[PDB]
RNA sequence: GAACAAUAGUAAGCACAAUCAUAGCACAUAAAAACGUUAGGUCAAGGUGUAGCUUAUGGGUUGGAAAGAAAUGGGCUACA
RNA sequence: AAUGAGACA
């Protein structure tokens, strides 16, 4: 089912439906402001739910003059991401 | 038609490598099952569907490493998540309606 | 906009002096019928409408 | 009224892309196809598979490429070879893009079965074409 | 060619008039191997080996 | 942050050979080509766009690679793998004359990652009767024996194999089909002998 | 996980049709041939009936591989009328235009 | 100034089997786009010539392939939506070919052939007659 | 090997080691996905076959515990896989043949009985007296010049 | 040699070519003669297209008010 | 918010126009037709807000949705 | 050619 899904404008521009012939001549009394909420605005290209340590996106390629090479987190470090996050 | 036509259609027959002796008219339906390619052989039919199953198992996973980022999946949990705090929820197993 | 106007005059007759270069012909007689020859191969754009092909011209023929 | 694939004029404070500014029946009179392969041919098969391999792309390059994608991609295949051609804004450093460019490349050939090309042109925003 | 494989059969029966068909159709056949048209000719070896007392009151004896 | 380098393009010699910056089929690159190109519809007042950034360029199979600068450079390089055509085989009628079998193949190139095309697999051979040597009785039994293959015309004969799967099963089967009719219109039959006087060609 | 639960069964049905299409190959053809004894093709009908039913290419349902539509399906491009225009209306075919004359 | 000398390194290895002669050889590409197909005969032409080869070029007519679609996702049935796919044609005819120049022209040409373009060759190889006929057999 | 990009041109000697090890650690991340996921991958649509983009194995296909098996363990650069199992094949009393005997050694010989170097799971004398090389080295019934 | 078209396609074409090929043969006077009568002159009316959504090339369905 | 022997209007954006397609032009036909109106039609192309179901409003197997008293719309074949 | 509107600002 991965050809059903669609893009986030798409998705927001449709359920936010502040296009359609509802707010026209005053025939929405909703008086409630529905927000729009950017999900990428906490992005970390290579971050993921198993917690991978790619060498380029997140971590520094070179380490001490030596290249890394991938590697996993710890249980207990990637909990705390999280909790970040 | 004469016997002098009957043998040069025979012999042509057996040449080309058609049916020599006189076929029915339903009869040829058997040459034409193996002269073929059955319906559902085809690489039409049996490969129609593209397999979905690898495409969203393999996207689902890239996404949990990081490596691809769904918009659609990240609307879909974002709302219920809010749907939680709202407290309304999918109830576990024998929980709907049995209480 | 006279500035603008003399930096593509004298680009133009670099590009010119290029285009002449990669056609193996005389640049001092690549005249525009030859360059619009020579756009129309390297950039063989297919499309109906004629203002839309790709153009190399004359900037004062060009800009309004 | 007509709506495919169309942006609706809202004032003058909207920028539009040169492939968004044209009607879908200015195809092949002002914009061209941003995919050209054999499939669409007169007497030519395999057009499916080349298809939803297309959308395919199209969901996995805007994916791997979060918000720095500037428009469409163009998809070019001459032999057995896929060209990717693409537009990609300065949001990363440099060294996330040769990474991606490397994963990119890597994954879909063992994925298609087949060689493939990603060549990127990079701008520093949208390129605006009207309005604005 | 494909009479080597018809060797067992019954030469004057009705069997030999079906048989031949399907060796015909297997000859204009481009889809199928070699290995593949043996397992059709051999299946029919199976099926009429298989089922020998239906031929017998058929109404002709069929080796 | 990181800033952009120039163009190469102010780097570019005047008299630089162009081939060597495109060796093989490459997208436009804005950069990498000197020539300043605007392409698309312009505005109602204003000029086309530009070649940075512009997607109409990118669509276009480019040509750049194939100068005619270069060419003559690739072409000339591929003139040792070749051998001359014989000069006494100029005259289309000789060719007939010396060769008198022409045997028609296709090849099939598409994009994709198969090439498997079962069309492919057709073999089509043309012989011309008159450079035979069939016999007054023999050559009329063929025409009988072929059918619908042989032209009264052109007095040519058409092969057609499409049943093996592979194009030299077919060239061997067609060729086959051409040497066992010629060897069967020369063995007279008992039977021959009962013709009847409405089948008679003449 | 396909589009919907209609689409999943055409798959389970197409699997089951292949590996059963030499089978009912071989049976259809002592049916579909008049020269062999008639009680032969009686037995013939009970065994080919006998096969399970998912095995039968009648049943095999053509619909659009994005969204599963079972009719207005283009057979050439495996797609829907919908997503057809959808994909063809933003260039992303080749050689597919509007048509006018 | 500096330049590799002597980078160029093919061996043709001439072996005792006579070459195989093509009496014609017709090639047909097909695309969407009038523009490309025109660059690319000129490419093709060029090449010919300078390999000695008097090739003739000739278009063959043209044909179009119409169908309609619904316009609505619902009902609305008097309106349509109508689609085109264009296919031109180009043929580029060769004559008098040997077998080792046409594997060289058809790599050369296949290798450079445009992304939106696909086409067909049609060889006509001439040989004499076969072994059993030639022989006198009854 | 770089983009024709100016922005992803290099600008000097630093930048090209860093470029180009970025790319190259992207198909070793590539890879690592292949391999940790094979049945992702086994679909072929490539005519004519290209056996060098299928996925590849590591793991051993045969997890039975017999001669045959034991080689595939040796021939896919495994020293504790194999090691194990010979060990295994010793207590069986299956017969083992020197040849592979000694390719057992030569695999654990060159990395001193450790695992090669792989993406993911100088001074001083790296050889050991307590070695497994050794030990086997006894145990050989018959030793030959190899 | 006509072809193609029907009785009548075939008869106007060979008329027209007749009137552009006995040009040659007749003074310049009465070629402007031969203009005014409509002899030189190619008919333009070639049969229209049909519509989608109407029975014919100008016929519509029947459109039923209520 | 216009008076041309001119009296408060100005220059751009969209639409009309022009252009393009139907292999000459022309004409004609296609194609186009903005902002809005009818809470017009489509949760059953697909996605999705809100609300509801969760050993059931979910999934699978087998068999079965007949029938025209009558009224009407659009069509084919006719009444020569 | 008499009649019609409800819970739209
Ligand atoms: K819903
Ligand atoms: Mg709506
Ligand atoms: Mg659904
Ligand atoms: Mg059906
Ligand atoms: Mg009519
Ligand atoms: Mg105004
Ligand atoms: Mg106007
Ligand atoms: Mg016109
Ligand atoms: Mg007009
Ligand atoms: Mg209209
Ligand atoms: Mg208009
Ligand atoms: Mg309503
Ligand atoms: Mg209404
Ligand atoms: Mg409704
Ligand atoms: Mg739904
Ligand atoms: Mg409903
Ligand atoms: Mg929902
Ligand atoms: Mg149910
Ligand atoms: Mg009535
Ligand atoms: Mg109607
Ligand atoms: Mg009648
Ligand atoms: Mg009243």
């Amino acid at each position: 089912s991965f050809f059903t899904k669609l893009t986030a404008d798409e998705l927001w521009k449709g359920a936010l439906a502040e296009s359609g012939a509802g707010a026209r001549k005053g025939r929405g009394k909703r008086t409630k402001k529905k927000r729009r909420k950017d999900l990428n605005r906490g992005q970390i290209i290579g971050e993921g739910r198993h917690g991978f340590l790619w060498p380029g996106l997140n971590i520094p390629l070179m380490r001490n003059g030596a290249v890394q090479t991938i590697a996993q987190r710890s249980k207990e470090d990637q909990e705390k991401v999280e909790a970040d996050m | 038609l004469s016997e002098y036509a009957v043998r040069m259609s025979r012999l042509s027959a057996r040449l080309f490598g058609e049916v020599a002796r006189p076929t029915d008219s339903k009869s040829m339906k058997v040459v034409k099952l193996f002269s073929e390619q059955p319906l559902a052989k085809r690489k039409e039919t049996y490969d129609w569907y593209p397999n979905h199953n690898t495409y969203f198992a393999l996207m689902g996973t890239l996404r949990f490493l990081g490596l691809y980022r769904d918009e659609h999946q990240d609307f879909r949990d974002e709302q219920l998540r809010l749907k939680k705090l709202r407290g309304k929820g999918k109830p576990r197993k024998g929980e709907g309606k049995r209480a | 906009t006279v500035d603008f106007i003399k930096k593509q005059i004298e680009e133009f007759n670099i590009g010119k002096r290029h285009l002449a270069n990669m056609m193996g012909e005389d640049p001092e007689t690549f005249t525009q019928e030859d360059i619009d020859r020579a756009i129309a191969y390297l950039f063989p754009s297919g499309l109906f409408e004629k203002r839309a092909r790709p153009i190399m011209k004359h900037p004062e023929e060009i800009f309004p | 009224k007509n709506r495919a694939a169309r942006v609706r004029v809202s004032k003058g404070d909207k920028p539009v892309t040169y492939e968004e500014a044209h009607a879908p029946h200015y195809i092949a009179h002002r914009k061209g196809w941003l995919s050209l392969h054999t499939g669409n041919l007169d007497g030519e098969d395999h057009a499916a598979e080349r298809t939803v391999e297309d959308v395919f792309l199209r969901k996995f390059m805007l994916g791997t490429f979060p918000g720095c994608l500037a428009d469409q991609l163009v998809l070019k295949r001459r032999a057995n070879q896929l060209e990717i051609c693409a537009l990609v804004l300065r949001q990363l450093p440099p060294h996330k893009f040769y990474f991606l460019v490397g994963y990119s490349e890597t994954l879909l050939s063992h994925f298609y079965k087949c060689p493939v090309h990603l060549h990127l042109q990079t701008v520093p925003s949208k390129v605006v074409y009207k309005y604005i | 060619f494909l009479d080597k494989y018809l060797q067992d059969f019954p030469k004057q029966g009705p069997i030999r008039h079906f048989m031949e068909l399907v060796t015909c159709g297997l000859s204009k056949n481009p889809y199928l191997s070699v290995k593949q048209k043996v397992e059709h000719i051999e299946w029919f070896r199976n099926y009429f080996n298989e089922k020998r007392v239906i031929l017998k009151e058929s109404g002709i004896q069929l080796n | 942050r990181r800033k952009a380098l120039p163009p190469r393009t102010e780097k570019m010699a005047v008299d630089q050979d162009w081939p060597s910056v495109y060796p093989v089929a490459a997208p436009f690159k804005p950069s990498a080509v000197p020539l300043p190109v605007r392409m698309g519809y312009p505005v109602k007042r204003g000029v086309p766009m530009a070649k940075e950034g512009n997607l109409e360029l990118l669509k276009i199979p480019n040509f750049l690679h194939l100068t005619p600068v270069a060419i003559k450079r690739h072409c000339e390089a591929l003139k040792d793998f070749c051998t001359e055509w014989p000069a006494a085989l100029d005259s289309d009628e000789k060719c007939e004359k010396h060769f008198p079998i022409e045997i028609d193949t296709a090849d099939y190139v598409s994009a994709g990652p198969s090439i498997r095309n079962p069309k492919a697999r057709v073999v089509t051979l043309r012989v011309k009767l008159s450079s035979l040597n069939l016999d007054d009785h023999a050559k009329k039994k063929l025409i009988k024996l072929v059918g619908d293959r042989y032209c009264k015309s052109t007095d040519v004969l058409t092969i057609k194999t499409d049943r093996c799967p592979l194009k030299r099963q077919n060239y061997d089967y067609a060729v086959y089909l051409l040497t066992v009719l010629y060897h069967e219109s020369w063995k007279t039959e008992e039977w021959e002998k009962k013709k009847t006087e409405a089948d008679m060609e003449e | 996980y396909y589009v919907d639960w209609k689409m999943l069964r055409d798959v389970k049905r197409r699997k089951m049709a292949y590996e059963y299409a030499d089978e009912r190959l071989r049976i259809n053809s002592l049916r579909k041939n008049t020269i062999l004894p008639k009680d032969l093709q009686e037995v013939a009908d009970e065994e080919i009936a006998s096969l399970p039913r998912d095995s039968c290419p009648v049943r095999i349902r053509n619909r659009c591989v994005m969204t599963s539509r079972p009719r207005g399906v283009k057979r050439r491009w495996r797609l829907s009328r919908i997503v057809f225009r959808h994909l063809a209306d933003h260039g992303q075919l080749s050689g597919v235009q509007r048509a006018m004359w | 100034v500096d330049v590799p000398k002597d980078m160029t390194k093919p061996e043709i290895t001439i072996s005792d089997e006579p070459d195989t002669l093509y009496k014609r050889l017709s090639v047909l590409v097909k695309g969407h786009d009038k523009a490309v197909l025109d660059s690319y005969e000129y490419f093709a032409v060029l090449a010919a010539k300078e390999l000695g080869i008097s090739i003739k070029v000739h278009e063959p007519p043209r044909k179009i392939e119409r169908f309609t679609l619904l316009k609505s996702v619902h009902i609305f049935k008097k309106h349509r939506v109508q689609y085109e796919m264009r296919t031109l044609y180009r043929c580029l005819e060769l004559e008098h070919l040997t077998g080792s120049t046409a594997d060289v022209y058809l790599e050369y040409i296949q290798r450079n052939l445009p992304e939106g373009v696909a086409m067909e060759v049609t060889k006509t190889k001439l040989e004499q007659l076969p072994e059993h006929i030639r022989k006198p057999i009854w | 090997v770089f983009q024709d990009d100016p922005y992803l041109i290099p600008t000097s000697s630093v930048e090209s080691h860093s470029f180009l090890l970025a790319k190259k650690s992207g198909e070793n991340a590539a890879k690592f996905i292949i391999n940790s996921y094979p049945k992702y991958f086994q679909k072929d649509i490539a005519e004519p076959h290209i056996p060098c983009l299928m996925p590849e194995y590591f793991e051993p296909q045969i997890e039975d515990v017999s001669e045959a098996a034991l080689q595939e363990r040796i021939k896919l650069r495994k020293v504790k896989a194999s090691v194990d199992m010979f060990d295994q094949l010793l207590q069986a009393g299956t017969t083992v043949s020197l040849e592979t005997t000694n390719s057992l050694l030569d695999l654990l010989c060159y990395y001193g009985n450790q695992e090669p170097s792989a993406n993911y799971n100088h001074l001083g004398v790296t050889w050991r007296t307590k070695n497994n090389a050794e030990r086997i080295f006894a145990l050989m019934p018959e030793k030959n010049a190899h | 040699a006509v072809s193609g078209g029907g009785r009548s396609a075939q008869a106007g074409a060979v008329r027209l070519a007749m009137a552009r090929a006995l040009c040659s043969f007749v003074t310049e006077d009465e070629v402007e003669w031969m203009r005014q009568a409509g002899l030189l002159t190619a008919d333009p009316r070639v049969r229209e297209r049909k519509k989608p959504g109407q029975e014919g090339a100008r016929r519509k369905f029947t459109w039923k008010k209520r």
